[PDB]
């Protein structure tokens, strides 16, 4: 899981 | 027409809004550019990469959000979404090549 903003 | 890199910067953050991830990476780019080419703004470029990076994973594009990740990084060491992305990242990369090495 890659997190964005 | 001209749009400042903050301009691009916000029509990029409703883009991202709207999950269109598409005219996220096109409209970050733009302010990226502009301000790689010394536009003088109040925008900073780790924001953007962060937003870019995001937008560029969710096209499925993995090698070139590792790419925007480590440019971030560079420039934020500490930031705690980019080391979290990296860390994934490199443990995708790991698995990747171990596979190799098997086989
Ligand atoms: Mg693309």
């Amino acid at each position: 899981g890659p997190a964005g903003p | 027409s001209f749009l400042t890199a903050e301009d691009c910067f916000e029509l990029g953050k409703v883009a991202y809004t709207e999950a269109d991830y598409y005219h996220t990476e096109l409209w970050m780019e733009q302010a990226l550019r502009q301000l790689d080419e010394g536009e003088i703004s109040t925008i900073d470029k780790v924001s953007v990469l962060d937003y870019l990076s995001y937008a560029v994973y969710q096209q499925g594009d993995l090698d070139k959000a590792l790419l925007l990740t480590k440019k971030l990084l560079e420039l934020d060491p500490e930031h705690q979404r980019a080391n979290g992305n990296l860390k994934y990242f490199e443990y995708i990369m790991a698995k990747e090549l171990e596979h190799h090495h098997h086989h």
